[PDB]
DNA sequence: CAGAGGATGTGGCTTC
DNA sequence: GAAGCCACATCCTCTG
């Protein structure tokens, strides 16, 4: 799969698309990579961060690190960001010490995913 | 609230209960909230007549009604041939 | 076979 | 006015 940069250069994650609908089977499931050697078994949770509603509702939000690559069976975004607004979703790794990479402008969570707009 | 301007099911369905002349297709069943279903496929037909949706059937209209459960508008009378009931003590927090 | 239910497009309608 | 809502439409699936 394809990766993108982070706000901790020690870890990387999936290319979560521009704009999507409230609660869909993601078009590409979520991979989270450990460059720094991590005990394969450590837990990873995510929290949708936005100046508005700073904790949105998520499902299958917790995942297990395995072979230095934590993957999420199927993460789903329920709690909406707002108009033009995206999520700076936080990414936790439960270790000693635990570490996080902030991730600005992750994905726009609205009611319609961008359907080819109206024909009137 | 948006029931006013654009037509609903529950707002529409009860144009037919209250009106005596549509008992051909439905009726109030008892003192407590319940409702019977006369023609299961003439009902859906008129909801097509309003919605401009000629392909409409029971299976289609019905699904829409089964959404209502999780939102606390109405509920099912279990095992009864095509009979549910309205939750009003909730319609008024849903129009509070 | 009805009935609860996930998924996903649809059309009308407020909000920026 | 596209961008967010909304409340069905449509659909194919199980499992009581």
């Amino acid at each position: 799969a394809e990766l993108v940069r982070t706000d901790s250069p020690n870890f990387l994650c999936s290319v979560l698309p521009s704009h999507w609908r409230c609660n869909k089977t993601l078009p590409v499931a979520f991979k989270v990579v450990a460059l720094g050697e991590v005990p394969d078994g450590t837990v990873v949770t995510v929290m949708a961060g936005n100046d508005e509603n700073y904790s949105a509702e998520l499902r299958n939000a917790s995942a297990v690190m395995k072979n230095q690559v934590a993957r999420f069976n199927d993460l789903r975004f329920v709690g909406r960001s707002g108009r033009g607004k995206s999520f700076t979703l936080t990414i936790t790794v439960f270790t000693n010490p635990p570490q996080v990479a902030t991730y600005h402008r992750a994905i726009k969570v609205t009611v319609d995913g961008p359907r080819e707009p109206r024909r009137h | 609230m948006p029931g006013s301007g654009q037509i609903q099911l529950w707002q529409f369905l009860l144009e037919l209960l209250s009106d005596s002349a549509n008992a051909s297709c439905i009726t109030w069943e008892g003192t407590n909230g319940e409702f019977k279903m006369t023609d299961p496929d003439e009902v859906a037909r008129r909801w097509g007549e309003r919605k401009s949706k000629p392909n409409m059937n029971y299976d289609k209209l019905s699904r829409a009604l089964r959404y209502y459960y999780d939102k606390n508008i109405m509920t099912k009378v279990h095992g009864k041939r095509y009979a549910y009931k309205f939750d009003f003590h909730g319609i008024a927090q849903a129009l509070q």
